[PDB]
DNA sequence: GCCAGTGCCAA
DNA sequence: CCTTGGCACTGGC
């Protein structure tokens, strides 16, 4: 139930989305993403209906990192309405995450 | 005899005051100090030995000393002093002769650990005074809690200098009396250091005699300069700057930015098991974070062309398999491979050659602007570029030429090469007193090597090569015969097989294969079959381990060889380096017997001494025209000096500049 | 700034 | 087994 985001498909898809996006900024040769991973998976089913969970791999989509000044992986970045609500970097736990939203929800 | 040395207020370019001196007399065997107000008293010493036909010796003073008195003795003293050359001696000359197997830090211009092999101690210690004696000035100020400035250790005189200029003197003193030791150059018989000057050349090694008159005319050489062309290589810069930022835009255009780990301390671990894992990127733990949740650091990188690295990454992601591999774990990429690599994407391979022009753009704007050692750096006040000249850099007895090195200007034949060797031209000095541009004269020594070969096999075919090798020119000759595109490629192609070249390096040079590298190889082995009872003739002198390590040169001196593989490139490019030596030696004497004066206040200037070729300033064409004619007397006449068995040539161009004379 | 690795520039 | 040399540029400590 994941959003896949390309770099084309991003402002559309995040910043016209309209609600809440969780957008996971990966890649395959990051240890803290492989963590995350399996928990966001899991964010989507709990959460779905007042949040969207989307993830972007950095290599295939090089351009839309930069412009949020990415400079740890992994980044979640809570989008609400085309605004970054908050930023969350790091492989956090189910319980982490899991206050994360609430509280930003 | 006497031992001497000086300090000053800065280097030659600029110096203004001499703050002290002193002079070690072997008459007496005592040592005399001179301080700022004795400079006068200084200067009487060292004429009063001149006036006994005697000797002085200084370490590095051709370059410094010397010319440093003259100019200070005008400037403070509204003095005529000029030391006759014959009647000078210096150590680091000699140094670099009878220790020409090893390096030395240029007078502490180079970093001492990037030198190769070691260092003779007492030519060591001289050249490392400067940086001790700024240390030493720097902690006497910080514990009496005064501020250093820039360079103010050299703005005045001091108690502490004067220390440093004895010790420089007993030093030198004693690198001196090392020198005279060594048997091969100076007789047991004779004690140099009670002789004239007359015994002190005509008892000594010829090779002693040649060095410092090399020496001497090249510190004339640099004082010269080479007339410098600023804005057209400013113009020069702004056009491959340009160029370079095009380059830029389309390979980043093309290849895109991407992340990659950088700031990770810490070691990832599995999770689930708990192994290290070594090969992960390195995570970072916190205290935008939540203690305990790992993170890998990241950094945002830009495509760089000037990098083997990101050129590598980005072809391999397009298809790119390398063959060639460097000896540590980086597959090759050069101008050679980037020619050959092929990709799917049209935008891509054609994006290769974007990359292959950027790096020779790069080249250019580097050594003409951007380097350390860049020429628009380097233009001093008289619109000149004074590069260095270490008269016996090399094993073999060639020079090296450094700061900049004018002898790696790009040829006109190559890219943006016509450019930049226009730029240093006579043609940019524009007389002193009718303000009309000098004009240049370029000779260079016809094919040098190729003949010394023919000179030391003369013993095995009579002198059949000998005779051959001037039956027209030999590259023209050789490139037709073994069907070459140009004559350049027909030079290196020779030198690269009489010295070893293996089938597949030779097939490298003339753009084919192994097979075409043995085809020529046996096609010019066969012709002069000398070749072969040359190169084994040598190995049975050298070699048994080491019969003898070294070669005899033209002027006696011990010619260290390396390797036994370029024993025939040491004998041969020795030769042709002694031959050269004497050559503008002979020709700057020649031309100064027929009335001409050396100087931009005169008639002619040197202004480069590239191995086999000399550009010479020249006031008027009348002027040019007749260095070009001395210096193919000044060349034939040192080939019947040294018995040559082959006639030796050159080849005078007049012209305006280096793009025109060479 | 030092340093190791790679490559190009000239003779 | 091309040799002799200077020097630029990336990337690690
Ligand atoms: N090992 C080696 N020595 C070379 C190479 N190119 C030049 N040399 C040496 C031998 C000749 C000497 C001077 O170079 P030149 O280009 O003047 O050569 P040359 O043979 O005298 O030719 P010319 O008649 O064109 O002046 O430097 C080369 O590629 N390899
Ligand atoms: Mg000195
Ligand atoms: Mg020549
Ligand atoms: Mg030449």
């Amino acid at each position: 139930k994941i959003i896949h985001l390309t770099d084309d498909s991003f402002d559309t898809d995040v910043l016209k989305a309209d609600g809440a996006i969780l957008v996971d900024f990966w890649a395959e040769w990051c240890g803290p993403c492989k963590m995350i991973a399996p928990i966001l998976d899991e964010i989507a089913d709990e959460y779905q209906g007042k949040l969207t969970v989307a993830k972007l791999n950095i290599d295939q989509n090089p351009g839309t990192a930069p412009k949020y000044g990415i400079r740890g992986i992994p980044t979640l970045l809570l989008f609400k309405n085309g605004e970054v609500a908050a930023t969350k970097v790091g492989a956090l736990s189910k319980g982490q995450l899991k206050e994360f939203l609430d509280a930003n929800l | 005899m006497i031992v001497s040395d000086i300090e000053a207020n800065a280097l030659l370019e600029s110096v203004t005051k001499f703050h002290c001196g002193v002079i070690y007399d072997y008459s007496t065997a005592e040592y005399v100090s001179y301080r700022p107000s004795d400079f006068g008293a200084y200067l009487d010493a060292l004429e009063a030995e001149v006036a006994r036909g005697g000797l002085i010796v200084f370490h590095n003073g051709h370059k410094y000393d010397v010319p440093a008195l003259t100019k200070l003795a005008k400037l403070q003293l509204n003095r005529e002093f000029h030391l006759p050359r014959e009647n000078c001696i210096d150590t680091l000359v000699l140094s670099r002769l009878i220790h020409s197997n090893l390096k030395d830090t240029d007078m502490g211009l180079l970093r001492s650990g990037k030198l190769p092999g070691a260092l003779e101690a007492w030519g060591y210690r001289l050249g490392e005074m400067k940086g001790e004696y700024k240390d030493d000035f720097k902690r006497m100020l910080e514990e009496q809690g005064e501020e250093y400035v820039d360079g103010m250790e050299w703005w005045n005189f001091n108690e502490e200098m004067m220390d440093y200029n004895v010790q420089d003197v007993v030093v030198t003193k004693a690198l001196l009396e090392k020198l005279l030791s060594d048997k091969h150059y100076f007789p047991p018989e004779i004690d140099f250091t009670d002789v004239g000057y007359t015994t002190f050349w005509s008892e000594s090694l010829e090779a002693v005699d040649i060095e410092h008159r090399a020496a001497w005319l090249l510190a004339k050489q640099e004082r010269n300069g080479f007339p410098f062309d600023t804005k057209a290589i400013e113009e020069l810069y702004v056009e491959l700057a340009a160029r370079r930022s095009e380059l830029l835009r389309k390979l980043t255009e093309t290849f895109g930015s991407w992340y990659q780990p950088k700031g990770g301390t810490e070691m990832f671990c599995h999770p689930r098991t708990g192994k290290p894992l070594p090969k992960y990127p390195r995570i970072k733990t916190p205290k935008e974070y939540v203690a305990g949740a790992p993170y890998t650091p990241v950094e945002h990188v830009v495509f760089n062309p000037s990098s083997r690295d990101h050129i590598q990454k980005k072809l391999q992601e397009a298809g790119w398999v390398p063959t060639k591999y460097t000896d540590k774990g980086a597959p090759v990429v050069d101008d050679e491979v980037l020619e050959g690599v092929r990709v799917d994407d049209p935008e891509k391979q054609a994006a290769i050659d974007l990359i292959k022009e950027y790096l020779m753009i790069q080249k250019r704007i580097g050594q003409s602007a951007e380097g350390d050692k860049a020429w628009l750096r380097y233009v001093a006040e008289d619109g000149k570029i004074h590069g260095s000249v270490n008269p016996n850099g090399a094993v073999t007895g060639r020079a090296t030429h450094a700061f900049p090195n004018l002898a790696q200007i790009p040829g006109v034949r190559s890219p943006y090469g016509e450019q930049c060797r226009a730029a240093f031209g006579a043609e940019h000095h524009l007389d002193g007193i009718t303000g009309k541009p000098w004009v240049q004269a370029g000779i260079d020594a016809s094919g040098l090597e190729l003949r010394c070969l023919a000179h030391f096999m003369a013993r095995f075919d009579n002198g059949e090569y000998a005779h051959e090798i001037l039956n027209g020119d030999i590259h023209t000759k050789n490139q037709i015969a073994a069907e070459l595109p140009t004559r350049d490629n027909a030079k290196t192609f020779i030198y690269g097989f009489l010295y070893g070249a293996g089938d597949e390096k030779i097939g490298q040079i003339v753009g084919a294969g192994k097979e075409r590298g043995k085809e020529l190889k046996k096609k010019f082995l066969e012709n002069t079959p000398a070749i072969a009872a040359l190169r084994e003739s040598i190995q049975q002198t050298l070699v048994e381990k080491w019969k003898r390590r070294w070669i005899k040169g033209l002027d006696g001196r011990k010619v260290h060889v390396r390797s036994p593989h370029a024993a025939l490139n040491t004998l041969l490019q020795s030769a042709g380096a002694l031959i050269c030596k004497l050559w503008i030696i002979k020709t700057e004497e020649m031309l100064v017997e027929k009335g001409l004066k050396h100087g931009w206040d005169g008639d002619f200037a040197y202004m480069a001494w590239v191995h086999d070729e000399i550009q010479v300033g020249c006031r008027t064409e009348e002027i040019a025209q007749v260095v070009i004619e001395t210096a193919q007397e000044a060349m034939r006449w040192v080939g019947d000096h040294w018995n040559f068995r082959c006639l030796l040539d050159t080849e005078g161009k007049m012209g305006p500049n280096w793009a025109i004379c060479h």
